[PDB]
């Protein structure tokens, strides 16, 4: 579903951000 | 369903024909494909009585239209047979005699190049002209040629080719090639017919070539989409390189005169325009591919 | 004072009342002379063009059957289908400009039939809003930035309005162009625009030739069909260079396969020689080593561009003449005082006005001269 | 260019010439020469004050009498157009002529 | 009334005041907006500073808009008296002389369109009373001035506005101009060695 | 700017933006990066041309317009209104944005402040509307009206600037500063009413010239000359094409992997010439029913070959299971994802990428494992 995809994105963006800063 | 025109461009010289004679063993074969010939065509006139046939002979020193005749007579075919059928034959080989002692007077003559390009690019012009002229009708070209003779140079005749196979695909115009002498292949004449939705067959011996063009050669312009085409060959489509003169398959070619080299031309200078390469540019090309070191 | 009434009665049957060869034969003898001035200019084969069409309000007037939109659009698809058909190896852009704002409707692609549903569905959006020349341009900036030096940047422009609202200063937008190298071509609706003319003019190196308006839609088909050719280079702008491209070879295949392009099973495809992966259509750039793949006849179907076919001059009637017939379709001249012959001066052979007209326009070899033997 | 009247060269600052400025410059050559006041009206299109000022100041050059010449105009924006126009004939004579003769052309306004 | 707002989708509307200072930022930007596509429309007095030496050329100038004749105010001791001493002295009825004056200015502001032979434009003369004007107008005027122009309507006049723009966009023939309307040096001596 | 290859691959958020909308690039990026581990920044190398375009469609705006004339109130009057619209007013106007920000929300709502700015005298000066005294307009918004006159003089101040002598109006009248004569007609001057004050026509002409001003100055935001002004141009030379010609020379190598003699072909000219004159036999060209046969076999054997081709010449139907078929896609598509980066570095002839080959190497074996 997208919206699984979606939160897994925005996890796995916010683990960019969490491992970029 | 509808009336098609049939052009057939066939190639005949002397030195040709006499090289396909030495190496085989049959003496005067150009009789055989001569008179294969006329039964084709009262073939394909048989098929519809509102066709018409065009021949056009590219000799050593040019071209000429066998049929229709110009405005401007022996018996060697029987008067009893059908009057349409005669009215073209009589005139074919009336013309045949006539063109054979033009060729024979100037046999000493030096032939220095084949004329195949300058008669399919006359056909085209004959195809434009009836079809606009008459109108709804179609066109195919048929083109005989002897390739038992061992060619000068086949480079010039390369771009005369590929300019017709434009035209006959805007005008389709499917063109048939039909082959006889010792090359199995013929990397133009084979590539003209598959760009253009035509057949393309090479038979060694001449003799039972009716076979051959009325089974092969014979699929009218009406019912082309309907019949799958009997050529067995594949084409690459692929042009050989301005100075090795092999097939290239990856190479570089010159941004202004989209001239194909297979390697990077001697003196960082284009070979066929004359134009100064840009030295950083080139050593891009050069640069060997990256490996960690 | 009297008026009109008791002066007289119009008469209108009063205003009607009850060589010529020569004259088809000089209007034929004076457009001869228009194009006898040719010569073989180099021209760049390879070209990358952003199509930019106006959907504004001023192209909801009905002066073009039945709206100026719809004809622009039609004649947009007609565009596609003869650009990539003279220009195989070249990619095109379409933008359109709407609500004051520049929408990209199709990206920088080889594929002519992508253009051709994008345009499709312009087709019914119905235009409104005011134009913008500067959103249109800096898109079209952006979308030529990819492209490799030794391709062309061109940028053909439907304009149809007569004012332009802009966000920025258009002057430094077409300062950036020139720096950038892109050529800008405008095909206005009405009248001349003085932004038009100075982009026309100032990125084109002063010419003032690219910038048309149409008399009426006979002309506007005219226009369109001109800007398939391509554009001759200028001396002093130099980017010759090689090209690294291959010639993949067709396979027939029992069992469909997945394609590296659009991950679609495929029955047929073209192998690349490079890094063996297969693309369903060319000529397209291989998706995966990023090299350019192409056939013979690609590069066959601009010759004609590099070694035009001089023209054919016509023959005075003082002299005699070979043959009463056409060389190549050997049609009868009629005898009409004056001759119908066109002579090539290369093989000084008589063509018939049919063939002339042909050779020069379907084909592009001179039937005469290929059989002239050297 | 650089034609030639009856007897008086004068130095066109561009190739091409209309022929009303042609006629113009001969009509106002032959008032100086035969002396007293005209009124001529020129289209707006053609160039007019180019023209005054070719024929005027090559008139003065060639001539022994090196009579002055007097510009009138109706407000300070013309006289710099005549002034720039004028700069534009003595640069093209300096670069024909080979050398900047002794010419002073000066505009008169008010202190503000 | 809310013409003003139709205007403004348009071009950008300049309006000369009494100021200098602003009259001439007015042409300023006038001038951008002419120059950068955007479009602007000036409203100025036909007696006013903007007249008195300010050119149109090229795109600045392609359409002038004659709101009237531009008459004195006849009900003014100063000319009143002007005119009587002039009838008296030079014999010039008043009548003619108002004509003549008002024509001046009207013609004044037509001739600020025009630079080259290249430039082109529309020059509409808007009153029932330029009828009969057109040979107070000045010679290269008055020919131009067709005979079916003399009393045209407001749509009529659009139709051949629009017709007539459209056909100076077209790129002009060389040969119809080579030697008939422009000469090079070539030319000039022939002309000298014909009259001579 | 926002624009070019390195900012656009930092840019995280619009990176995030269309991959959220995007849905086809959103299934390639969560297979080949989320699981199979390719960088972010090495995915959007070669989808630099996707991030500018949705870029360039957030990143501009309509150029600036008049919007309170175009605001037309049309008992009960309704007026509609939209964001897009009020975002343009705050622009071209900042004294309507003074009193918005200052007052919406502290004392009421955003529809109340509108409905009042209309009613206001405000809005009918900004719009161009000569005030009537008779009007009542709104008390809160005509505190403001002292507020944009000062505006007013510090808008023409920005515009004040010197002006070229050429189109200098205030030079021509001061051409002359000692001029005396009779004072002009009131038909020339400015209204007045009858108490001799101004009848107030005069400032809305400078109002509206005011806007085009300040309009056209926005134009040129921080995103000689009259030599060539004052040439005649017709009367230069025309301009001359500058384009290359170029000569191409015909001549290349022959393709690479018994001779007749002069008599020969008189003599086998002669033999058909001979076969050719006394008779000619058509009947002759029938095949003798050995060679027939043959020749319809070896045609044949291309007409099979060729009907297997062409009977398979929108995606073809599979015979495998939606299930497996979609896995086996994704795998196809992720292999491509790597093949594609593992080119662009390995072919790019700088060894200072050399890690990265080794990396997307990694890679290539487990797709061959994974396979
Ligand atoms: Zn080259
Ligand atoms: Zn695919
Ligand atoms: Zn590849
Ligand atoms: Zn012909
Ligand atoms: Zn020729």
């Amino acid at each position: 579903e997208e919206r699984e995809n979606e939160k897994t994105l925005n996890d796995y963006y916010a683990a960019l951000a969490k491992k970029q800063a | 369903e509808s009336p098609s025109l049939l052009t057939v461009i066939i190639e005949i010289a002397p030195k040709l024909w006499t090289t396909f004679d030495e190496e085989g063993n049959e003496k005067g074969s150009i009789i055989k494909v001569l008179e294969a010939l006329i039964v084709f065509l009262n073939a394909h006139l048989a098929f519809n009585s509102a066709n018409k046939v065009a021949v056009i002979a590219a000799y050593s020193q040019g071209i000429k239209y066998l049929y229709p005749e110009s405005t401007s007579d022996l018996k060697i075919i029987n008067s009893d047979m059908y009057r349409r059928f005669r009215n073209v034959d009589e005139t074919l080989v009336e013309e045949i005699y006539k063109l054979f002692e033009l060729e024979k007077k100037q046999i000493e003559q030096n032939s220095q190049r084949s004329t195949l390009a300058g008669a399919m690019s006359a056909g085209l012009t004959y195809v434009n002209r009836i079809s606009k002229e008459s109108v709804s009708l179609k066109s195919r070209l048929l083109v005989l040629t002897c390739g038992s003779g061992s060619s000068k140079d086949e480079i010039f005749q390369y771009i005369p080719i590929m300019n017709c196979i434009f035209s006959a695909t805007k005008m389709k115009c499917p063109i048939d090639v039909v082959k006889i002498g010792g090359s199995k292949e013929s990397t133009f004449l084979q590539q003209t017919t598959d760009a253009t939705n035509g057949v393309y067959l090479h038979v060694e011996s001449t003799e039972g070539l009716i076979q051959y063009l009325a089974t092969a050669m014979f699929i009218d312009p009406s019912l082309r989409p309907i019949i799958v085409k009997p050529n067995h060959g594949s084409v690459d489509f692929r042009t050989s390189c301005y100075l090795t003169g092999r097939v290239v398959a990856v190479g570089f070619i010159c941004s202004v005169c989209l001239c194909v080299l297979s390697i990077i031309p001697p003196g960082n200078k284009c070979p066929a325009c004359d134009s100064q390469f840009d030295e950083h540019v080139i050593a891009k090309l050069k640069r060997k591919p990256v490996v960690p070191r | 004072g009297g008026y009109a009434w008791e002066d007289e009665i119009k008469r209108s049957w009063d205003l009607v009342k009850v060589a010529s060869l020569v004259a088809s034969i000089v209007e034929a003898r004076k457009k001869r002379t228009a194009k006898k001035n040719i010569t073989p200019y180099q021209r760049g084969i390879i070209r990358s063009l952003i199509l930019t069409l106006d959907c504004s309000e001023a192209m909801l007037e009905k002066d073009l059957r039945p709206n100026r939109h719809a004809m622009i659009i039609q004649y947009a698809i007609d565009f596609v289908h003869e650009f990539f058909d003279q220009n195989p190896i070249s990619q095109m852009g379409i933008i359109i400009m709407r609500n004051g704002l520049a929408q990209l409707v199709s990206q920088v692609s080889g594929n002519p039939q992508d253009h051709i549903d994008a345009l499709k569905s312009i087709r019914k959006q119905e235009p409104k809003g005011n134009p913008s020349l500067q959103n249109a341009l800096e898109m079209a900036r952006g979308l030529l930035l990819p492209v490799p030096a030794h391709c062309t940047r061109e940028v053909l422009i439907v304009f149809g309005s007569l004012s332009t609202t802009d966000p920025g200063d258009i002057h430094q937008t077409i300062d950036s162009l020139v720096s950038e190298k892109i050529r800008v071509k405008v095909l206005g609706l009405s009248a001349q625009v003085a932004i038009c003319k100075e982009l026309c003019k100032a990125t084109n190196y002063g010419d003032e030739s690219f910038y048309k308006i149409l008399l009426d839609e006979t002309h506007l088909k005219e226009l369109f069909n001109e800007a398939v050719t391509p554009l001759p280079v200028n001396k002093i702008n130099k980017g010759f260079t090689l090209v690294k491209m291959g010639f993949p070879t067709r396979i027939f295949e029992d069992t469909p396969t997945f394609c590296s392009c659009h991950s679609k099973l495929v029955y047929g495809g073209y192998f690349c020689p490079n890094c063996h992966s297969k693309v369903c259509s060319l000529p397209t750039v291989c998706p995966c080593c990023d090299l350019m793949l192409i056939l013979s006849t690609h590069l066959a179907r601009s010759y004609h561009h590099l070694m035009p076919l001089k023209t054919f001059a016509e023959v005075p009637t003082t002299e005699k003449f070979r043959s009463e017939d056409c060389f190549s379709c050997q049609s009868r001249f009629p005898i009409l005082l004056t001759s119908s012959r066109y002579r090539c001066e290369d093989c000084k052979q008589e063509f018939c006005v049919d063939c002339d007209v042909f050779i020069h326009e379907i084909l592009h070899n001179c039937p005469g001269c290929e059989s002239k033997p050297v | 260019m650089k034609f030639y009247i009856d007897d008086l060269p004068v130095l066109f600052p561009y190739p091409k010439i209309y022929p009303e400025q042609y006629n113009y410059m001969c009509d106002i050559k032959k008032t100086l020469d035969v002396g007293g006041n005209s009124i001529l009206e020129m289209p707006s299109g053609t160039g007019k004050t180019v023209s005054l000022l070719s024929l005027t100041i090559a008139y003065q050059m060639h001539y022994p009498e090196h009579r002055k010449i007097i510009y009138c105009s109706r407000t300070m924006s013309e006289i710099e157009k005549a002034l720039v126009e004028l700069e534009n004939l003595m640069d093209y004579r300096t670069k024909e002529l080979g050398y900047q003769e002794d010419f002073r052309g000066l505009g008169l306004t008010s202190r503000k | 009334m809310g013409i003003l707002d139709e205007v403004w989708k348009h071009k950008l509307i300049l309006v000369e005041t009494p100021d200098a200072q602003e009259t001439s930022l007015a042409l300023e930007t006038y001038r951008k907006a002419c120059s950068n596509g955007r479009g602007a429309i000036l409203l100025s007095v036909a007696r006013g500073k903007v007249s008195e030496g300010i050119d149109f050329d090229h795109q600045y100038g392609r359409t002038v808009l004659m709101i009237g004749i531009p008459f004195q105010y006849t009900e003014s001791r100063i000319l009143k008296a002007r005119l009587e001493f002039m009838r008296e002295n030079y014999r010039i009825r008043e009548n003619d002389f108002l004509s003549f004056d008002a024509m001046r200015h009207a013609a004044q502001c037509l001739g600020r369109v025009l630079r080259g032979k290249d430039d082109y434009g529309v020059m509409v003369l808007a009153d029932r009373r330029f009828s009969r004007k057109r040979s107070q107008l000045p010679k290269w005027i008055a020919q131009g001035l067709s005979d079916a122009d003399l009393n045209l309507s407001t749509d009529m006049a659009i139709s051949n506005t629009k017709q007539f723009l459209r056909t100076m966009a077209q790129p002009t023939d060389p040969k119809d101009q080579e030697g008939v309307s422009v000469w090079s040096y070539e030319d000039l001596i022939k002309h000298q060695n014909s009259r001579k | 700017d926002s624009l070019s290859k390195e900012k656009l691959l930092t840019n995280l958020k619009l990176q995030q933006s269309l991959l959220k909308g995007n849905k086809v690039l959103m299934k390639v990026f969560q297979e080949t990066v989320i699981n199979a581990g390719l960088p972010p920044s090495e995915f959007w190398s070669t989808r630099i041309p996707l991030l500018r375009a949705f870029a360039l469609s957030t990143s501009q705006k309509v150029g600036p317009y008049n919007v309170l004339s175009t605001i037309k109130p049309v008992n009960k009057v309704n007026v509609n209104l939209s964001r897009e619209k009020i975002l343009n007013i705050f622009e071209n106007y900042p004294i309507v944005k003074k009193a918005y920000t200052d007052n919406v929300p502290k004392n009421f709502k955003e529809p109340e402040f509108w409905a009042r700015f209309f009613s206001s005298k405000l809005f009918r000066k900004l719009r161009g509307e000569k005030i009537m005294q008779n009007d009542r307009g709104d008390v809160i918004i005509d505190r403001y009206l002292t507020l944009d006159q000062e505006f007013d003089r510090k808008d023409d101040d920005m515009l004040l600037h010197p002006v070229k002598k050429i189109i200098d109006l205030d030079g021509n009248i001061q051409d002359d500063p000692v001029v005396r004569g009779n004072r002009p007609d009131f038909t020339m001057q400015p209204g007045v009413d009858i108490n001799g004050n101004s009848d107030g026509t005069v400032d809305i002409l400078k109002g509206m010239n005011r806007l085009s001003e300040k309009m056209i100055m926005a134009l040129k935001n921080e995103y000689n000359d009259e030599r060539n002004e004052l040439k005649i141009d017709d009367l230069n030379e025309s301009y001359k094409t500058n384009y290359a010609i170029i000569h191409l020379k015909r001549n290349a190598h022959e393709k690479t992997t018994l001779k007749v003699s002069n008599q020969q072909m008189l003599q086998q000219l002669s033999l058909v010439m001979d076969n050719l004159i006394n008779k000619l036999d058509l009947n002759q060209v029938v095949p003798n029913n050995e060679v027939s046969n043959k020749i319809n076999k070896r045609v044949i054997t291309a007409i099979k070959i060729n009907a297997k081709q062409a009977k398979h010449n929108l995606e073809v139907k599979s015979t495998l299971p939606i299930d497996l078929l979609e896995s086996c896609r994704m795998l196809h598509t992720t292999c491509c994802e790597f093949l594609k980066h593992f080119y662009i570095h390995f072919q790019s002839g700088e060894q200072k990428q050399a890690s990265t080959v080794k990396k997307l190497y990694n890679h290539l074996k487990d797709c061959i494992e994974k396979l």
